C-alpha cells in the first residue's frame, strides 16, 4: 500500500482506434479505392487530407472515453449504486426454512 | 475548433479586408462540417445514457440519442428552426425519429436483465392477447420493469 | 433428473414426501450397459443426504433409479436407400436405436425427445441422405415380448410414445 | 495528359456548387499556386500532428527595414519551400518598400514549375514506385 | 482558497515592457510584438471584426 | 523519374531519347507508351511522356 | 454465368427475348404423378417456428368424406395437374391452447412473398448479351519516304 | 413431464452478446444524412 | 449504391470523405458494444465477489 514510481510505455502501437497513425493510413487506403479517378493529390497542403487528420484525432478521443472503468461510468451524483445493483446483504440471504 | 485561422471557421472570425465572398465560403464550410459533428455528438451522448438503459428502477423511452451543438458561433443561422436546439428530446425525435425501433429494442434490454436472475417472461407474449389487442406492447413493458423493481422480496419470501 | 411431488413407492397422492429419479450419462459404453443405465448406491445415497439437509425439518426425499420400460418402432420399407448394403434396413435400425438411446443414456440426437409423436420420427428419417419416403409406421409396446412375462401392456391407443408410468418407465427403447 | 504528376485536389477556399452536388477542384499550375497561398498563411504550430508546417514571417512585424532583415526574409522563404513544396524551384525574391509613411513591406516571389517528378511529391500513381524520400 | 488569482489593468506591465525595449534596441524601437511575463491570459477575447 | 516535353519543329524521336536516357535504343518503348504509329514524322504540338526504366 | 454455365450452353437452344430459362428447372417441372405425406410433413416441419405436427392427413378431395384410409400416397391420372382443393385447414396451437388467425394479415404476407418473384423475372429481360472489345481506326498503311 | 437435463441448461438470453447497444450500418447513416440535408 | 462504387474509383470527393469516415467508425462500434459484458462481469465479480 505504498506509492510506486510512475512511468509511460514506449511502444505506442496497437493497430486499433487509439492509434493515430494506423487510422490515418487506413483513411488514405479507403480514399484511393473509392475516389482515385478524381482525387489524386494527397500532399499535406490539401484541405481534404487536413480534414481526415482532424477526424482521426476526434476518433481517438471517443475511444479513450469508452475505456473509462465501469465504477465511474455508472456512478451516481450522490455516490452509491441504488438503481444499478442489488448488494450481497440484500440479494444473497434466505428466509429461514 | 481544430482548423487554422486561415479557414475562417474559428471564434475570432476572418478579417474584413478579405471581402464578403470569402466570408460566405466560410459559412458554406461550417454547414458541411456539421454532418460529421452531429454523428460524433450522438456517440458521446449515448455514453451518458448507459445508466438509464440498464436501470433497475426505470429505463428510458428511447434507445438512440442526440445533442444540440452550441460551441459554434452561428448555429442559430445554420439551422432552419433554432427551436430544436433548445431541447435535445425534440431534436432526437426530429433527427433520428422512426429509425429508433423502441419496442423491439426495449424488450431485448429488459429480457437480458430479467435473465440475469434466471427468470423468464416469454408467456406474456401470447397470454396478454386474450385480454388486450395492440395495447399489449406498452402493458407488457410496464410489467417487466415492475418485476425487476420488486424482485428482492419476490425471490426471497416464497 | 425428475422430481415427483407426491410420489411414494405405493402412492402418487401422498402429502409430505417426494421421489427423485436419476439418470446417468454412461458415455463410456465400454463399461456401461447402455440399454439399462443405472445409478450406483454411492450416488443414490449422496443425493438423498445433500437434498434432505436443504428441504425442511419435516421432509425427507427418496432417490431411485427409473426402472426403465419402453415400446419400439416398426415401419413401411423406405422408398429409397443409398444401396441395399450401404443403407441397409439394419443401418436404419441402428440409427433409430441411437436416436432413442440418446434419451435413455447420453448420446447425440437432433430430436428433442424419444418420447414423441411419429412426426418427429419422420423428420429424423427424412433428414437422412439415403432416404425418400415411407408409407406407414407404428410403435406399440412389445406385448409379444416373451422374456419379460406375457400380458405386458401395449402402446397401441394413438399415444405419442407416452411413458407407461410416472416412474418405472422410460419410453426410450433401443 | 502528360502533366499528370502535378496532380488534382480540393480548392483552398473550398466552394460548394448547387447546380451539381460537387466541391470545386484544382489541378496542375492552379493547384501549385493555391498550395503556396496555404503555406504562407499558416503558423508553425497550428497543424495537429504536423508540428513543423508553415512559416515565421510574423517575426519581422514592427521592425525597421535594412540589409540584415532582407537577408533573413529570403532565408525563411527558401527553407519553407524546400521543406513543403516539391513541385517548384524559386527563381527570384524581390524585397522593396513602397511607402515612406505607411508600414508596408512588399515581397515579390518568382518561381519555375519543374518538368521532372520530385522524390517528395505524393501524387497517387507515382509515389508508389518513385517516392523514395 | 489559493486557487483564486488576481486580475489587473495592463498599464503597469507596459511600463515594464517599455524598459526592456529601450535597453535592448533603443527608444526609437516600437514596443509591439513583445511578450508579457506572469500573464495567463487576456480577460476577454477580441475578434478580428 | 518521369518526364514530359513538347514537340518542336526539328525534333526526332531517337535524338530526344538520347538526351533523356543516354542511349538512342529506347525509341520503340517511348513510341509504344504514347500510342504512336508514325513516329518517323512528329507533329509539332504533341506532348509526350518519358517513363522511367524498371529497376528489378 | 454465376451458376457456372458457359457460352456454348447458355445459347444452346432458341434465343429467348425474356431472359434465360434453365433446362434443369424445366425438366423438373413435369406433371406430378404421386403425392405423399412423407414430403408434406417435411415441408411443414422445416418452417421456422414449427415444433410439432400433432395430426396430419391427406386425401382425395371428395364429398361424404367420412371414415377412410390414411392414403399415405395418392396417385394422379396421366394428364392432370394436382391442386389444393381449398377445403384444407391447419389448426395452430401454442402449448395446449388454440389461437386464431386473421385473413387480411395472411393475405398480405402471401402477396409480398410472391410479388417479389415478379420483380426478378422483369429484371431478367435487360441483360441478354456479352460485351465485344472495341478498337479505333487510323489508316494503318500510311508511309513516308526514306529519302 | 420429463424434468430436465444437461442439454436443456442453456439460457439463450444470458450471454451479453444478445444485446447490441449500437446497430447502425453505413446505409443507416446515409439515411440520416438524406433527412439532415 | 455502396456495392456498385466499392473500389470503383468513381465517387465525387465530398462523398468520398463522408463514406470513408463512416467506415472508420466501425472500430468504435466494436469497442462500444463490449460494454454489456464489462457491466455484467463487474457486477458478479466486484460487487458480489464471486
Amino acid at each position: 500500500t505504498l506509492n510506486k514510481h510512475i512511468s509511460i510505455p514506449k511502444d505506442m502501437s496497437s493497430k486499433d482506434d487509439l492509434d493515430f497513425h494506423f487510422l490515418r493510413e487506413e483513411g488514405i487506403r479507403y480514399i484511393k479505392e473509392l475516389g482515385s479517378n478524381f482525387w489524386t493529390d494527397y500532399n499535406t497542403h490539401d484541405p481534404g487530407i487536413t480534414m481526415l487528420e482532424v477526424l482521426c484525432y476526434a476518433i481517438s478521443d471517443l475511444g479513450n472515453r469508452i475505456n473509462i472503468p465501469i465504477e465511474d461510468l455508472i456512478a451516481n451524483e450522490e455516490g452509491g449504486v441504488k438503481g444499478q445493483f442489488y448488494k450481497v446483504q440484500e440479494i444473497l440471504p434466505s428466509a429461514p426454512t | 475548433h481544430e482548423f487554422p485561422e486561415t479557414y475562417g471557421i474559428s471564434d475570432i472570425g476572418l478579417p474584413p479586408k478579405l471581402g464578403v465572398k470569402r466570408a460566405v465560403l466560410a459559412r458554406q464550410l461550417k454547414g458541411y462540417l456539421l454532418f460529421f459533428d452531429q454523428i460524433l455528438a450522438s456517440y458521446f451522448e449515448h455514453l451518458s445514457k448507459i445508466k438509464s438503459l440498464l436501470s433497475l428502477d426505470q429505463g428510458p423511452s428511447f434507445t438512440y440519442f442526440t445533442q444540440a451543438i452550441k460551441d459554434i458561433k452561428d448555429v442559430e443561422e445554420l439551422f432552419k428552426d433554432p427551436t430544436l436546439l433548445e431541447n435535445d428530446e425534440e431534436l432526437t425525435k426530429s433527427l433520428i425519429g422512426k429509425l429508433d425501433d423502441t419496442i423491439e429494442r426495449r424488450n431485448q434490454l429488459m429480457d437480458h436483465l430479467i435473465a440475469r436472475f434466471a427468470e423468464n417472461f416469454s408467456s406474456y407474449a401470447f397470454l396478454m392477447k386474450f385480454l388486450y389487442g395492440e395495447s399489449t406492447d406498452e402493458i407488457v413493458l410496464q410489467d417487466k420493469q415492475s418485476f425487476l423493481r420488486e424482485y428482492k422480496e419476490i425471490s426471497r419470501e416464497r | 433428473v425428475k422430481c415427483l411431488n407426491h410420489t411414494c413407492s405405493s402412492s402418487f397422492q401422498s402429502p409430505g414426501n417426494a421421489t427423485l429419479i436419476l439418470v446417468p450419462d454412461t458415455v463410456q459404453q465400454s463399461v456401461f450397459d447402455i440399454y439399462q443405465p443405472r445409478v450406483s448406491q454411492g450416488t443414490l445415497n449422496d443425493v438423498a443426504a445433500f437434498v434432505n439437509e436443504l428441504n425442511s425439518f419435516h421432509v425427507q426425499a427418496k432417490v431411485i433409479n427409473p426402472n426403465y420400460e419402453e415400446v419400439k418402432v416398426d415401419v413401411k420399407v423406405k422408398f429409397r436407400e443409398g444401396l441395399d448394403v450401404s443403407f441397409y434396413l439394419t443401418k436404419v435400425k441402428e440409427d433409430i436405436k441411437k436416436f432413442l438411446s440418446p434419451w435413455a443414456y447420453d448420446q447425440e440426437s437432433s430430436v428433442e425427445f424419444g418420447v414423441t409423436l411419429h412426426r418427429s420420427q419422420m423428420i429424423h428419417y427424412l433428414e437422412q441422405l439415403t432416404y425418400v419416403d415411407y408409407i406407414t409406421d407404428l410403435r406399440l409396446l412389445k406385448r409379444q415380448a416373451g422374456s419379460s412375462p406375457c400380458n405386458p401392456i401395449f402402446i397401441e391407443t394413438t399415444e405419442k410414445e407416452y411413458i407407461q408410468p410416472s416412474n418405472p418407465k422410460s419410453i426410450l427403447v433401443s | 495528359k502528360s502533366k499528370d504528376f502535378l496532380g488534382t485536389g480540393w480548392g483552398f477556399p473550398p466552394e460548394f456548387e448547387t447546380s451539381i452536388g460537387q466541391v470545386k477542384t484544382t489541378s496542375g499550375v492552379e493547384d501549385i499556386q493555391k498550395s503556396l497561398e496555404i503555406l504562407f498563411s499558416t503558423k508553425i504550430g497550428e497543424r495537429i500532428m504536423q508540428p513543423t508546417y508553415g512559416c515565421n514571417l510574423d517575426e519581422l512585424l514592427f521592425s525597421p527595414i535594412n540589409r540584415t532583415l532582407k537577408t533573413y526574409v529570403i532565408e525563411l522563404i527558401k527553407n519553407a519551400i524546400l521543406y513543403h513544396e516539391p513541385r517548384i524551384d524559386p527563381e527570384k525574391i524581390d524585397i522593396t518598400q513602397g511607402n515612406e509613411i505607411e508600414g508596408e513591406l512588399l515581397i515579390h516571389l518568382q518561381y519555375i514549375v519543374r518538368a521532372t517528378n520530385s522524390r517528395k511529391n505524393m501524387v497517387y500513381p507515382f509515389y508508389l514506385e518513385e517516392g523514395t524520400n | 482558497i489559493n486557487s483564486h488569482k488576481v486580475t489587473l489593468p495592463p498599464s503597469s506591465s507596459m511600463a515594464g515592457a517599455y524598459a526592456r525595449v529601450d535597453n535592448d534596441r533603443g527608444v526609437w524601437k516600437s514596443p509591439a510584438n513583445i511578450g508579457l511575463n506572469y500573464v495567463s491570459k487576456p480577460s476577454v477575447t477580441v475578434s478580428h471584426e | 523519374m518521369s518526364h514530359y516535353r513538347t514537340v518542336k519543329e526539328g525534333d526526332t524521336l531517337p535524338l530526344m531519347t538520347y538526351r533523356i536516357y543516354g542511349d538512342s535504343k529506347y525509341y520503340l518503348e517511348v513510341a509504344k507508351a504514347n500510342g504512336l504509329t508514325n513516329f518517323r514524322r512528329l507533329k509539332t504540338g504533341t506532348e509526350l511522356i518519358f517513363p522511367p526504366l524498371q529497376k528489378q | 454465368v454465376d451458376k457456372g454455365y458457359t457460352m456454348d450452353e447458355i445459347f444452346e437452344g432458341p434465343f429467348l427475348e425474356n431472359g434465360f430459362i434453365d433446362t434443369v428447372e424445366l425438366k423438373a417441372s413435369e406433371l406430378r404423378k404421386e403425392v405423399r405425406l412423407s414430403d408434406i410433413i417435411n415441408i411443414i416441419m422445416s418452417i421456422d417456428g414449427v415444433k410439432i405436427v400433432k395430426e396430419i392427413t391427406l386425401g382425395n378431395c371428395d364429398e361424404n368424406d367420412g371414415i377412410e384410409n390414411n392414403q399415405w400416397v395418392i396417385c394422379i391420372p396421366e394428364n392432370k395437374k394436382p391442386k389444393l382443393c381449398k377445403k384444407t385447414t391447419i389448426n395452430y396451437f401454442k402449448g395446449i391452447l388454440p389461437i386464431n388467425l386473421n385473413p387480411v394479415r395472411v393475405d398480405n404476407h402471401k402477396s409480398k412473398i410472391l410479388a417479389s418473384r415478379l420483380e426478378n423475372d422483369l429484371k431478367a429481360k435487360d441483360d441478354l448479351e456479352p460485351a465485344i472489345p472495341q478498337g479505333t481506326f487510323a489508316d494503318w498503311g500510311e508511309y513516308s519516304s526514306i529519302q | 413431464r420429463d424434468g430436465t437435463g444437461r442439454r436443456d441448461l442453456l439460457d439463450p438470453k444470458l450471454a451479453p452478446e444478445s444485446v447490441q447497444l449500437q446497430d447502425f450500418e453505413l446505409s443507416d447513416w446515409l439515411i440520416f444524412a438524406l433527412n439532415f440535408a | 449504391f455502396l456495392a456498385a462504387y466499392d473500389q470503383s474509383g468513381k465517387l465525387t470527393p465530398h462523398l468520398t470523405l463522408f463514406v470513408s469516415f463512416l467506415k472508420l467508425l466501425e472500430t468504435s462500434k466494436k469497442r462500444f458494444n463490449q460494454l454489456t459484458k464489462r457491466h455484467l462481469d463487474f457486477y458478479y465479480q466486484e460487487i458480489l465477489h464471486l
